[PDB]
């Protein structure tokens, strides 16, 4: 009889995993403070990793990789890509970004301006976007003066990166979108890409001459369903799944989602996760880790994939909770605590 | 990767490698503690004996 | 040289005490005349804990036999190992206690207590470093219950910083001698709450049910119940009587078993309990499952009705200490809902190589469970059922007691129940 | 030559002392009777090994050690054991009854009655020293003597020897080899009162030693002898500089200078490699790069924790055996480009390296195999704060219910000393976080 504890009551993903675990009749849920557990569905912040793997005779597993925040933090991700030789500052799939500390607090204020002035002088598109991890607070603008002034009005670290002025627009609608990929890394550091992804599309026509209205530039499900008037017109909940999006790419662009986009996404996932493997691997550790990641991508009119950010506690598409959650139990939990296909994941092999 | 202060003798050697430059209670006071706790033990044992005498 | 002075009082106390010394004397190689005839040095290692060495290499138990009538102690002196006890350590009267706590505690018992203390003092004066005391007695009679608790109170007065341990037989209506047993048990329980560091609670009903249902004894006798108690006593004292990878005296055990001074009443048990299918080998999983089974415990309390504050387990015999840790950690990590989560690592395991006579291996269970409140609740209900009508009180008021003293004993034990109830949640 | 006096307190300290002084003798060629044929200066001399051994006129080499325990059964093994002849009776101090795993009992009740005797016996050893460096104190955290009496001794040693360095070898409590439940109380109580008196302390977590014995030595159920012979190898690696000719960590003061830039953060993490089973047919001898790389495997650390998520303040590499500097620098370079070694910005990123050509000595019939080279890495990492967090959490679970507190109050301790000691640990954890986390 395996035991587990739940320490994040706000997780829709692991609430389902917890629901499935109990369904097997072979897992027992303990009080969130009981240390004699096999599996911890830990909290989002300040998970006490230092207390895992010290219970005699208990093999303990946690659904978070200690140190993965370096990848899932806006500021940390920029620093990781620029300072990691595996990714280098010349990384071709990540937009030009700079860490900008508000003046009321290293910092890349000058470096950003030097690149900005270069674009302004070279008649090139000089539109950037500012954001931070303390957001629901985003600002898109072409003037460097406005971008920086917005960060000083705040008190948290921000990042300014190039705004993809040439996004791939779906037709009909002439509308923007981003791709969400769920990735599961198990205790052995196998990288599993969930076969099912989701496009979070904008239900408004993309307009490049007015960044004041952020409803056609931001494809977040909360903004489209709250500030957009054409929500749910072209697809239910502004969510297009791979089957539809792949058929579109064939009829419209005479290509497939695998060839034009998925190869780059798999490459980007592998590059990011392999880079931080030595820092977060639990191979020779007194406890074992796994974690589900939400990768967010952008596609431009050239069918080039761009990495936007990595979420360390992602939610799932309503229609995909059952399949993915069961997949988490199969490869991440039962692989360590076996019970008494055609996998839904795509294994991105690599050298350890 | 510099090596400094290399010292060699017949039974071994030692050195230093630099990869990157940088960026009480007195005797009396202890006695009071020991006697203080001793007094609290006596008080507790006196209350027990008072309890048993009752 | 951490000596223990053993005291047995009253009928129950002396008959169970007799069997105890019979059992361990056999385990240590001491014959009925006090001569050693073992074949292992582990038998004499900690032998001085319970025995005195006399002239001619004789070993005499450090035991004091107390009673208010001569009958039971005449049986001991005529029993199997009766000759092994010190003749001077027999302290008895002639009046009896009439199953009356007031007689053992205030009248008949008070007349004899000083002479008992003279023997206790004489045994203590010959101890290199007295660990403490252990008393065997029942709570439902008059001598072991009333005079026993009086003895404990006077021992505490004279040896305030020594550990006082008891094996206390709790009465049951199913195995009862007189109707006043709830009165005598309630009066003693308050004494024990104040003046003992550890009390092993032995319920005569649990002993009966084990003999009848598990051991398949059609008609259990007091002797059959005493076989279980003497066996249990040998199991819990194995930590002290033999050498091993444990340096534990009575005070160290108390420090790790008693988180709160009044909650020091333990549920004991052991395995195997086999009926005569008695030559089969018992695997470690079997030993561990049974040891934690309520049917193998002698307090007649279902542990699944409360929570364990602390648990100690002693395994005897040559076995897989690795497999022991696995099965022990399997019982906890499979029933952690019955262990308080605010005492880390509150289940401890000890191993002793020397098994009991006639067994390849065994396991002794010592639990400090809040389910023991069920035992005190039973006694309280029986007490109140009579006391509300003041039934049979004249036997006690006639010895100088007043009704107020019963009312307070009742309140004291109901408080003890309420104390267990708050730590169970 | 400057003398070092070793003090072994409680069961853990005494038994670890047995393993260490056995190993010391085998390393220096001293026989159980105290004789040392290689020592050509009879009854005198100021050699490096004389920091730990004095000499009688008859040529006996006597450890500069005191064994103290409140109960005699553990020290009585020394009195009749193999090395009974090394020590004289005045060096072995035993009381009548122990502290019963009760800090208050060892610190106050029993400690008050024997502390003056212990100081007198230590004073005797000090009187034989022409330039005493200080003391090495071995003890457990969980034992009532190891915790309670040690803290009292450390207080008095600071008074009677105000200018002397004091180092600790402390055994951190692990449930797999302990039947006690109150050890978190004793650990926090003794760390609070000892903190301002210890210049440098090496914690060894029994959980770590237990797992190394099961994993590397294939011991299904390790014993105290198995654990202590492994611990004494680490202790020897740490103290070899004081007993052999050298230029790194030559006196006790150098340990604080090289490992403790901040006084309260004086708990270096020890890592040792290689540990090879003697029962093995014949292990392939590991290289300098391989044993050095092993110093960054959590599995060979004396305290299980993740240094990848801390910051280093200092780092010593202590090699014994066939090791030359060329091979150390080559291995270190390869580890910088592969590992996550984050130093604090106010500390240089570097290593102090010591090499002793005599490879590790192995007790005949022991569990450890003879190796041609071994290394012990001493690094002051904020990651070791995980051990304080673990221990502090167990303290909080019990203290919230006041479980077992009456045993301590009953020995004359005030309950306020509990919360006072806990608040000091809360500040110790805050100090670690201020240095390590951004
Ligand atoms: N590594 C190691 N740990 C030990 C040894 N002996 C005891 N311990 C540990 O020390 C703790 C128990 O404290 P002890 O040192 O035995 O007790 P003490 O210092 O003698 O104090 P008392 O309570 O008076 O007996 C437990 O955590 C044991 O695991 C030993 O020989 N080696
Ligand atoms: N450089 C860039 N170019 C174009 N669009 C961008 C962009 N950076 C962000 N966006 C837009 O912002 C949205 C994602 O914002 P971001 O992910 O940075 O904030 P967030 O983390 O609060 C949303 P989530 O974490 O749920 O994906 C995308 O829909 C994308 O269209
Ligand atoms: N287990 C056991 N219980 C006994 C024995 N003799 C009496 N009792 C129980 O003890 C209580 C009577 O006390 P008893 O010892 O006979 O009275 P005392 O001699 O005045 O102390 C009743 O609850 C009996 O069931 C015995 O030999 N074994
Ligand atoms: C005939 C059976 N006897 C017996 C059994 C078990 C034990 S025990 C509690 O395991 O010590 C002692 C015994 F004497
Ligand atoms: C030569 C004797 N060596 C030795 C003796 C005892 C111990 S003990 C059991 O751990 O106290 C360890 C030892 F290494
Ligand atoms: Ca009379
Ligand atoms: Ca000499
Ligand atoms: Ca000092
Ligand atoms: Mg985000
Ligand atoms: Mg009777
Ligand atoms: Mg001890």
């Amino acid at each position: 009889m395996y035991t587990f504890v739940v320490r994040d009551e706000n997780s829709s993903v692991y609430a389902e995993v917890s629901r499935l675990l109990l369904a097997t009749g072979q897992w027992k849920r303990l009080r969130k403070d009981n240390p004699r557990f096999n599996l911890m569905l830990g909290e989002r912040n300040r998970l006490p990793f230092g207390r895992l793997g010290h219970e005699p005779g208990l093999v303990q597993l946690v659904n978070y990789y200690r140190g993965a925040d370096k990848l899932c933090r806006k500021a940390s991700l920029v620093k990781l890509i620029k300072t990691s030789p595996e990714l280098s500052e010349s990384c071709t799939w990540f937009p030009e970004s700079y860490v900008i500390y508000p003046t009321n607090l290293t910092d890349e204020r000058e470096v950003f301006l030097a690149a900005y002035n270069r674009r302004r002088e070279g008649r090139e598109g000089n539109v950037w976007i500012a954001k931070s991890s303390a957001g629901a607070g985003i600002l898109i603008s072409s003037e460097a003066s406005e971008l920086l002034d917005f960060i000083d009005e705040q008190g948290q670290v921000h990042v300014i990166q190039k705004y993809l002025e040439k996004p791939l627009l779906l037709e009909p609608g002439h509308r923007k979108f981003d791709i969400r990929s769920w990735v599961l890394v198990d205790h052995l550091y196998n990288i599993y890409l969930y076969r099912e992804g989701v496009l979070r599309t904008s239900s408004e026509p993309y307009n490049s001459a007015n960044f004041q209205d952020k409803t056609c530039h931001l494809t977040n499900h909360c903004i489209q369903k709250e500030y957009s008037k054409n929500y749910g017109r072209y697809e239910e909940g502004n969510e297009m799944f791979f089957e539809e999006f792949n058929q579109y790419l064939m009829d419209a662009l005479n290509t497939t989602l695998e060839n034009s986009i998925l190869l780059q996404i798999k490459h980007i996932i592998r590059s990011c996760l392999m880079c931080i493997e030595p820092a977060i691997s639990t191979k020779h550790l007194h406890y074992q880790s796994f974690q589900l990641f939400g990768f967010d991508f952008m596609v431009d009119e050239e069918l080039k994939v761009w990495l936007i950010e990595v979420n360390g506690a992602p939610a799932c598409a309503q229609k995909l909770y059952a399949e993915l959650c069961q997949g988490i139990v199969d490869v991440a939990i039962s692989s360590v605590f076996p019970l008494a296909p055609t996998s839904i994941f795509i294994k991105l092999h690599h050298h350890h | 990767m510099e090596v400094i202060e290399l010292n060699k003798c017949t039974s071994g050697q030692s050195f230093e490698v630099i990869l990157k430059p940088p960026s009480d209670p007195s005797l009396e006071e202890i006695q009071k503690k020991l006697e203080a706790a001793e007094e609290r033990r006596k008080y507790q044992e006196a209350e027990l004996l008072k309890h048993l005498a009752e | 040289m951490r000596e223990i002075v053993h005291i047995q009082a009253g009928q129950c106390g002396n008959q169970i005490g007799a069997k105890f010394w019979e059992v361990i004397s056999d385990e240590h190689g001491i014959d009925p005349t006090g001569s050693y005839h073992g074949d292992s040095d582990l038998q004499l290692e900690r032998i001085n804990v319970y025995y005195n060495e006399a002239t001619g290499n004789k070993y005499v138990p450090r035991a004091i036999l107390v009673d208010l009538e001569p009958g039971t102690m005449d049986s001991v002196r005529s029993g199997p190992f009766g000759q092994i006890f010190r003749p001077d350590n027999f302290v008895f009267g002639q009046s009896g206690a009439g199953n009356n706590w007031a007689k053992g505690h205030y009248t008949e018992g008070a007349e004899l207590v000083d002479s008992v203390l003279d023997v206790v003092r004489k045994e203590s004066e010959s101890c290199d470093c007295l660990q403490g005391f252990q008393l065997t007695h029942s709570l439902g009679g008059g001598t072991g219950s009333g005079m026993g608790t009086l003895l404990i109170s006077k021992i505490r007065e004279e040896y305030p910083d020594r550990i006082m341990n008891t094996f206390s037989v709790m009465p049951s209506p199913k195995v009862s001698d007189t109707v006043v047993e709830p009165y005598n048990a309630t009066l003693s329980v308050h004494q024990l709450v104040e003046n003992t560091d550890e009390t092993y609670c032995i319920d005569n009903e649990a002993l009966y049910d084990i003999c009848f249902r598990t051991l398949k004894l059609t008609t259990p006798t007091y002797g059959d119940l005493n076989h279980l108690v003497s066996a249990t006593m040998s199991g819990v004292t194995t930590c002290l009587r033999f050498p091993g990878q444990l340096n534990a005296d009575l005070r160290k055990l108390a420090v790790n078993m008693v988180p709160f001074p009044r909650l020091h009443f333990f549920m004991p048990g052991f395995a195997p309990l086999t009926s005569r299918q008695q030559y089969r080998a018992l695997t470690v999983p079997e030993l561990t499952q049974q040891m934690f089974d309520s049917k193998n415990m002698m307090a007649a309390c279902d542990p699944r009705h409360g929570r364990y504050l602390t648990v100690a387990a002693i395994f005897r015999g040559r076995m897989s200490m690795k497999e022991v840790d696995e099965q022990m950690l399997n019982v906890q990590n499979k029933n952690s809902s019955y262990f308080v989560e605010w005492i880390p690592n509150n289940v401890k395991t000890a191993v002793c190589d020397i098994p009991p006579r006639g067994l390849k291996m065994s396991a002794t269970f010592i639990g400090n469970s809040t389910a023991i409140q069920e035992l005190f609740k039973r006694i309280s209900e029986q007490f109140t059922a009579m006391f509300r009508r003041k039934a049979f009180l004249h036997w006690y008021t006639g010895e100088g007691m007043d009704e107020m003293e019963f009312t307070e004993a009742e309140s004291n034990m109901n408080d003890l129940v309420s104390e267990y109830q708050q730590y169970q949640d | 030559m400057r003398e070092c006096i070793s003090i072994h307190v409680g069961q853990a300290g005494v038994q670890i002392g047995n393993a260490c002084w056995e190993l010391y003798c085998l390393e220096h060629g001293i026989q159980p009777d105290g004789q040392m044929p290689s020592d050509k200066t009879i009854g005198g001399g100021d050699d490096s090994f004389n920091t730990f051994f004095s000499e009688t006129g008859a040529g006996k080499h006597v450890p500069r050690a005191v064994f103290v325990d409140l109960e005699p059964t553990v020290i009585d093994e020394v009195r009749t054991g193999t090395y009974r002849q090394l020590f004289h009776p005045e060096q072995l101090i035993t009381g009548k009854e122990d502290a019963a795993n009760n800090y208050a009992r060892g610190h106050y009740t029993i400690g008050k009655e024997i502390i003056d005797l212990v100081l007198d016996r230590i004073r005797k050893l000090a009187d034989q020293c022409t330039g005493l460096q200080g003391f090495l104190v071995f003890h457990s955290f969980g034992g009532g003597t190891g915790s309670g009496f040690t803290s009292l001794l450390m207080e008095r040693l600071s008074v009677d020897y105000g200018k002397k360095s004091k180092l600790e070898f402390s055994i951190y409590p692990a449930p797999q080899v302990s039947t006690a439940v109150v050890e978190p109380y004793n650990s926090i109580l003794t760390t609070h009162t000892t903190l301002e008196h210890s210049d440098c302390a090496f914690m060894v977590d029994n959980e770590a030693i237990y797992d190394i014995c099961r994993r590397n030595l294939d011991i299904e159920r390790p014993t105290y002898t198995n654990l202590n012979r492994l611990i004494s190898q680490i202790v020897s690696s740490i103290t070899a500089s004081l007993r052999f000719d050298g230029a790194l960590n030559v006196d006790l003061t150098e340990f604080q200078t090289n490992l403790v830039p901040y006084p309260r953060i004086h708990f270096p993490l020890a890592t040792y490699a290689p540990v090879i089973s003697a029962e093995k047919a014949y292990h392939e001898q590991l290289s300098v790069a391989e044993i050095t790389n092993a110093c960054f495997e959590p599995a060979n650390q004396m305290v299980k924790c993740d240094p990848r998520h801390g910051k280093y303040m200092a780092c010593c590499l202590l090699y014994r055996g066939d090791v030359v500097p060329k091979d150390v620098n080559a291995a270190i370079a390869t580890i910088k480009t592969k590992r996550s070694i984050q130093f604090v910005d106010w500390c240089p990123t570097g290593f102090k390296v010591g090499i002793n050509y005599q490879p590790p000595t192995v007790v005949p019939g022991g569990d450890l195999a003879k190796v041609q080279r071994a290394v012990c890495m001493l690094s002051n990492t904020t990651a070791i704060a995980e051990a304080w967090a673990r221990l502090d959490h167990k303290f909080d679970l019990m203290y919230a219910k006041r479980a077992f507190v009456h045993w301590y109050v009953g020995e004359g301790m005030e309950e306020g000393e509990f919360s006072e000691a806990r608040e000091d640990m809360a500040a110790l954890e805050k100090d670690y976080e201020e240095v390590g986390v951004d």
